[PDB]
RNA sequence: UGAGGUAGUAGGUUGUAU
DNA sequence: ATACAACCTACTACCTC
C-alpha cells in the first residue's frame, strides 16, 4: 500500500491535478492518477475500484465547484470512505479546497465532517502542508540528492522576517553644542583681508565683505594686525538656534546662503583639528582621507580592534573622511577607506594598485570588522569620555558616539 | 534614536496565477505566464564559437546543481522551466572566418576598427534576415576575447558618428531592422577551456553553474517572446515613468540625451512596461533639466501612449528620476497635464554616505528596511539580507536609496512601496531583486544604446532590441 | 557584453562674493 | 578665475551571484 490516490473532475481540474501528481512523483511519493496511470483499452471503473481497495495509502480529493457534485468523484469517494472504514484510518480521505468560488458550506455530504487543506491562497503554502501531514502521518516512500533539494526549496519559499526588536549603528556623529551667535566682522581692506583665507589658525571666509567666524575679532591679530585697530563692531550677531531653525530671513544673505556658509566653517574647522591632532593626509579625487600611521598605536590593536595589519608585504591602514551637513539634523557623515604603504612612512604612487590591493583586503572583513574599526577611530579621536570638540575660544562638541537606529523587525542567523 | 520602519516584500506573478518573491523559485514550481512553442536560435561566428555554443546548450538541458541550493535554487533544465523547446537542432549556423576577423581588427584607430568589425558582424544577420527562408527567434553572436578586448573606447592594440563600443554600436545598427540578438563571450560558455597563467580559469563559474544558466535562460526566453513573470500587485490607473540622461559625447555637438521608460497595468490586468525613446536633446553642456518644449512633448507622447493603451487618462502618474527638477520643467509638465491627472515628481539618488551596521551579527540590515527622514524624504534599503536566500545581495555593507519626492505631493510610504515593487521586473537577469528600480535602469539601457549612433529616427519600443 | 554589487579615478554644472 | 557647497556623468578594476 504505497500509492496515492488523486480524485478530481476529470476534464477541469486537469491543471492543478497533473502539477500536483508530479510534485509529489517530485518527492518521491508513488501517485495514482487516472490522467497519467489509466492504460488505454482498459475496464476504467474495475481498475480504479481495484487500486482503490488494494492500493492506495491516501485518497487526496481534489475539491473544486466542478467536482463537488460529480458522479465518478463520488463513486471513488464512497469506496474511498468504505475502505478508510475497513482500514480503521481516521486521515485516509484528505480534501483539497483549489477553487474560492465554492463556499465552505456548500460543500457535499462526504466531506462535510473532514477539514481540508488551504490551496485557494497558495499552492506552495498548500503543498507545505501536504507534506508536513504525510510526514507527521508517516506515508511510505522510496526515494536523492534531487529530492531533498525539491523539499527543501518548498519548505523555504515562505520563509520571512520576524517581530524582533534589532539595533543597528550608523556613521552619523550628532553635533551636540554650537556656538552661541555667527559673527560677520566688517573687516573694509584688512590689508586684503588674507586673501588665502585658508592658511589662517581659525576657519575664515568672505561673504561681501564681513568676514564669517564664530570668534571673535582679536582672534585673528597675528595673522590680521590691521584688526587690533579694527573697531570691535561684529555686526547682525545671528543666534545659532534661530538660524539653524530657518527662521533667519531678508536681503543680507539668504537662509540657504547661511547654511551653506555654516557647513564651510564646519568642514574647515574639522580639517584644521585633523591637521593639529597629527594624521597622515591622503589626497582623493572628491575628498581627503586621514590614516594614522604604524608607530600611532602601541600595538595598533586600540580596544582589541586592530587599525594596521599585513596583506602580503603591505601595510594597510584604515582611514576615516569626514563631511559635515545640516540635512536632516547637523550631523558628520564618517566615510571608510583602506589605504597600503609599502614602507613606515611612504604611499604607494599607482593608483591602479592601491585601488585593487583595497579591494583585495576589503573582501573578507564584514560589517561586524567594518564597524568595529569605525568605532575605534573615532573613540581613538575623541579628547574626552564622551565627546569631542572641534575649535572656532568658541567650540563645538560632537559626540564619539554614532546615533543609533531602532527596527522592529530581524531574521534569526 | 530613531525607528526604522519595514515595508513588506513584493510579490510577483507567476503561471497558474500563483504568486512568490524569488523569480527562480516561482519559475521552477509554477512556470512562466505564457507559452511558446521553441526558440528557433541562429548564430553568427567562428565554427569554434558554434562549437562552443552547441556545447553549452546541449549542457544547459540537463539539471545543474550549485554548492549550495538554498541560495541558489538549481536550474533544472531550460525545458522543465520554461516549457519549451531550446535545442541544438534547432540552430542556423553563419560563419564569420577567422581570415576576415583579422583583416579589420588590426586597424590603427579604434574608431574604424569597430566600425568595420561590427559592419561585418551586421551584414551576415541583415542579409539572413531579408535573403533567407529560416525564421530565427534570436540571433546568438559568439564573440572572441580579441575582439572584446580592444572594442572599447580606451582599449589600444599590444604595441602591434557611432561609438566606440562594440556592444551598443552592434545594438544601435540593428535598430531599423527589429533584430533581437543576444552576444556571447567565448569565455561566458567556455570558461573551463580559457585559462591565463598556471591553468586556472578566469572567471570561476564552477560554484555559480546554475546562477548562470538561470541568467541566460531566463534572458533567451523573454528575447524570444516569453513573459517569464509579472508584478502582481501593481495599483489602479497609477503609470510610472523613469528618465535619464546620458551625454551624447562627440557626435554632433556637446549634448545630452534624455531617455525614458514607462510601466502600467492595462485593462486585462496584465503589465505593460515599454520605453519612450527618441531622446530629447538639451544642447547646454552640464544641464541636465529639459527645456520646457521638450518637457511638453515627453509628456504629452506619453500620455498619448497611455490613453492608446487603456483607453482614459492615468489617475496619478509618478516620474522617477536621478536628478531634481526645476520649476520650469514643472510647469512644462502641469501645461499639458489635465485636472483630473496628479503628478509626482520623485528623484532617487545612491549617494548620500549612511550605513547601518548590525551591532552583533555577521550579517548586515535586512532589505526593504526604511528610514523615513521626513513627510517629503526618505533612505531604503533595497540591497541587504534576504532571510528567503540567506544571503545579502551585497558582500560589504549595503548602501540605501535616498528617495525623495522632489515634486508634489503623495504619501512617502506608497512610493517607496512602488519603488520596492519596481525594483522586481529586471527581467535581464535572474535574481531576486536589485537596489535600484527598473524603470532608470531600463531608461540607462536604452540610452547607453540610443546614444551610440546618429541615424536612428524611430527607434521601437520594445526592450528585447535593447537589453 | 550572463548579471548584480562595491570602490577608485577623471571631468563638468548651478548658486553665493571678489 | 578664485574659494566653497550641492549636484551630475563617463570610465576602469575587483568581487560575488
Ligand atoms: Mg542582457
Amino acid at each position: 500500500r504505497n500509492k496515492i490516490f488523486i480524485s478530481h473532475a476529470t476534464p477541469d481540474d486537469n491543471d492543478f491535478t497533473r502539477w500536483l501528481a508530479l510534485k509529489l512523483i517530485g518527492l518521491g511519493y508513488e501517485v495514482w492518477c487516472d490522467i497519467l496511470f489509466l492504460d488505454k483499452g482498459v475496464d476504467f471503473w474495475s481498475n480504479i475500484e481495484k487500486v482503490i481497495r488494494e492500493d492506495t495509502c491516501k485518497f487526496l480529493l481534489v475539491s473544486s465547484s466542478y467536482s463537488n457534485q460529480r458522479e465518478g468523484v463520488l463513486k471513488e469517494l464512497a469506496v474511498a470512505a468504505k475502505v478508510k472504514k475497513q482500514l480503521k484510518d481516521d486521515k485516509f480521505i484528505i480534501p483539497l479546497a483549489i477553487d474560492e468560488q465554492l463556499s465552505y458550506d456548500d460543500i457535499n455530504i462526504d466531506i462535510v465532517r473532514l477539514n481540508a487543506i488551504d490551496f485557494k491562497m497558495s499552492w506552495a503554502r498548500g503543498l507545505k502542508d501536504i507534506l508536513e501531514a504525510f510526514e507527521k502521518q508517516k506515508v511510505p516512500k522510496e526515494v536523492a540528492s534531487k529530492s531533498n533539494l525539491l523539499y527543501q526549496q518548498i519548505f523555504l519559499h515562505d520563509k520571512s522576517v520576524i517581530e524582533k526588536e534589532e539595533i543597528y549603528d550608523s556613521n552619523w556623529l550628532s553635533i551636540l553644542s554650537f556656538p552661541e551667535e555667527l559673527r560677520f566682522h566688517e573687516y573694509n581692506w584688512m590689508l586684503p583681508k588674507r586673501f588665502d583665507v585658508r592658511e589662517l589658525t581659525f576657519p575664515a571666509v568672505r561673504y561681501k565683505n564681513y568676514l564669517c567666524t564664530f570668534a571673535w575679532a582679536y582672534d585673528f591679530t597675528y595673522h590680521l594686525p590691521k584688526t587690533e585697530t579694527y573697531h570691535k563692531s561684529k555686526t547682525i550677531r545671528i543666534p545659532t538656534e534661530e538660524i539653524l531653525s530657518g527662521s533667519y530671513d531678508s536681503n543680507f544673505i539668504r537662509n540657504a546662503e547661511c547654511k551653506r556658509l555654516i557647513v564651510q566653517l564646519l568642514n574647515k574647522a574639522f580639517e584644521l583639528r585633523m591637521k593639529d591632532k597629527e594624521v597622515q593626509e591622503y589626497e582623493m579625487s572628491n575628498k581627503t582621507a586621514y590614516w594614522l600611521e604604524k608607530g600611532k598605536l602601541e600595538k595598533d590593536k586600540f580596544e582589541k580592534t586592530m587599525l594596521v595589519g599585513k596583506q602580503k608585504d603591505k601595510n594597510w591602514h584604515f582611514a576615516i573622511s569626514g563631511a559635515s551637513k545640516l540635512y536632516p539634523f547637523p550631523v558628520l557623515m564618517i566615510s571608510s577607506h583602506i589605504f597600503f604603504t609599502a614602507d613606515g612612512k611612504k604611499l604607494i604612487d599607482s593608483s591602479s594598485v592601491q585601488h585593487s590591493s583595497r579591494r583585495r583586503q576589503g573582501k573578507n572583513w564584514w560589517n561586524n570588522t567594518w564597524r568595529t574599526k569605525l568605532l575605534a577611530f573615532i573613540k581613538y579621536l575623541s579628547d574626552d569620555d564622551t565627546s569631542f570638540y572641534l575649535e572656532m575660544e568658541e567650540k563645538v562638541f560632537v559626540s564619539n558616539e554614532p546615533v543609533k537606529f531602532k527596527g522592529n523587525v530581524s531574521y534569526n542567523i | 534614536m530613531k525607528e526604522l520602519i519595514y515595508i513588506e516584500e513584493p510579490k510577483i506573478l507567476f503561471a497558474h496565477g500563483q504568486k512568490c518573491t524569488d523569480a527562480r523559485d516561482g519559475l521552477a514550481l509554477f512556470g512562466p505566464l505564457n507559452n511558446l512553442y521553441g526558440i528557433k536560435s541562429g548564430v553568427i561566428g567562428t565554427k569554434q564559437g558554434l562549437k562552443i555554443f552547441r556545447d553549452y546548450l546541449d549542457h544547459i538541458q540537463k539539471p545543474i546543481y550549485n554548492s549550495n541550493s538554498i541560495t541558489r535554487p538549481m536550474f533544472p533544465g531550460f525545458e522543465a522551466v520554461f516549457d519549451c523547446k531550446w535545442e541544438s537542432t534547432g540552430i542556423t549556423f553563419k560563419e564569420v572566418t577567422n581570415e576576415d576577423i583579422g583583416k579589420f581588427l588590426y586597424n590603427s584607430s579604434t574608431h574604424k576598427r569597430t566600425y568595420d568589425l561590427v559592419s561585418l558582424f551586421i551584414d551576415k544577420i541583415i542579409s539572413a534576415n531579408k535573403n533567407e527562408d529560416e525564421n530565427v527567434d534570436v540571433w546568438f553572436v559568439i564573440v572572441p576575447d580579441e575582439i572584446y578586448k580592444y572594442c572599447r573606447p580606451n582599449s589600444v592594440l599590444p604595441k602591434e558618428n557611432y561609438d566606440a563600443q562594440f556592444h551598443d554600436q552592434f545594438k544601435a545598427r540593428l535598430l531599423k531592422h527589429t533584430i533581437p540578438t543576444q552576444i556571447f563571450r567565448e569565455s561566458t560558455l567556455a570558461w573551463r577551456d580559457f585559462k591565463n597563467a598556471f591553468g586556472l580559469p578566469i572567471r570561476d563559474f564552477s560554484k555559480i553553474e546554475g546562477h548562470l544558466a538561470w541568467t541566460i535562460s531566463t534572458a533567451a526566453f523573454y528575447k524570444a517572446g516569453g513573459k517569464p513573470w509579472k508584478l502582481s500587485d501593481v495599483r489602479n490607473g497609477v503609470c510610472y515613468l523613469g528618465l535619464v540622461y546620458k551625454k551624447v559625447e562627440k557626435s554632433k555637438n556637446p549634448r545630452n540625451a534624455c531617455c525614458a521608460a514607462q510601466m502600467f497595468l492595462d485593462n486585462g490586468d496584465g503589465t505593460v512596461f515599454k520605453g519612450e525613446v527618441g531622446p530629447w536633446y538639451n544642447p547646454k553642456n552640464g544641464q541636465y533639466h529639459l527645456e520646457p518644449k521638450e518637457a511638453k512633448a515627453l509628456l504629452s507622447q506619453s500620455l498619448q501612449s497611455y490613453k492608446e493603451q487603456i483607453g482614459e487618462y492615468p489617475k496619478e502618474v509618478f516620474i522617477h528620476a536621478k536628478t531634481r527638477f526645476n520649476h520650469q520643467e514643472w510647469d512644462a509638465f502641469l501645461e499639458v497635464t489635465p485636472k483630473e491627472t496628479n503628478l509626482v515628481g520623485v528623484t532617487i539618488s545612491k549617494t548620500k554616505p549612511l550605513k547601518l551596521y548590525k551591532t552583533e551579527g555577521d550579517y548586515t540590515i535586512l532589505r526593504g528596511n526604511a528610514y523615513v527622514v521626513n513627510e517629503r524624504s526618505a533612505f531604503l534599503w533595497t540591497v541587504g539580507y534576504v532571510p528567503k536566500i540567506q544571503t545579502a545581495l551585497s558582500m560589504e555593507v549595503p548602501n540605501p536609496l535616498f528617495i525623495e519626492i522632489n515634486k508634489g505631493e503623495a504619501d512617502i510610504k506608497q512610493v517607496l512601496k512602488d519603488i520596492l515593487s519596481l525594483t522586481k521586473l529586471n527581467y535581464n537577469a535572474c535574481i531576486f531583486a536589485d537596489g535600484e528600480p527598473v524603470t532608470l535602469r531600463f531608461a540607462d539601457k536604452i540610452g547607453e544604446i540610443l546614444t551610440a549612433s546618429t541615424d536612428i529616427k524611430t527607434p521601437p519600443l520594445a526592450f528585447k532590441y535593447y537589453i
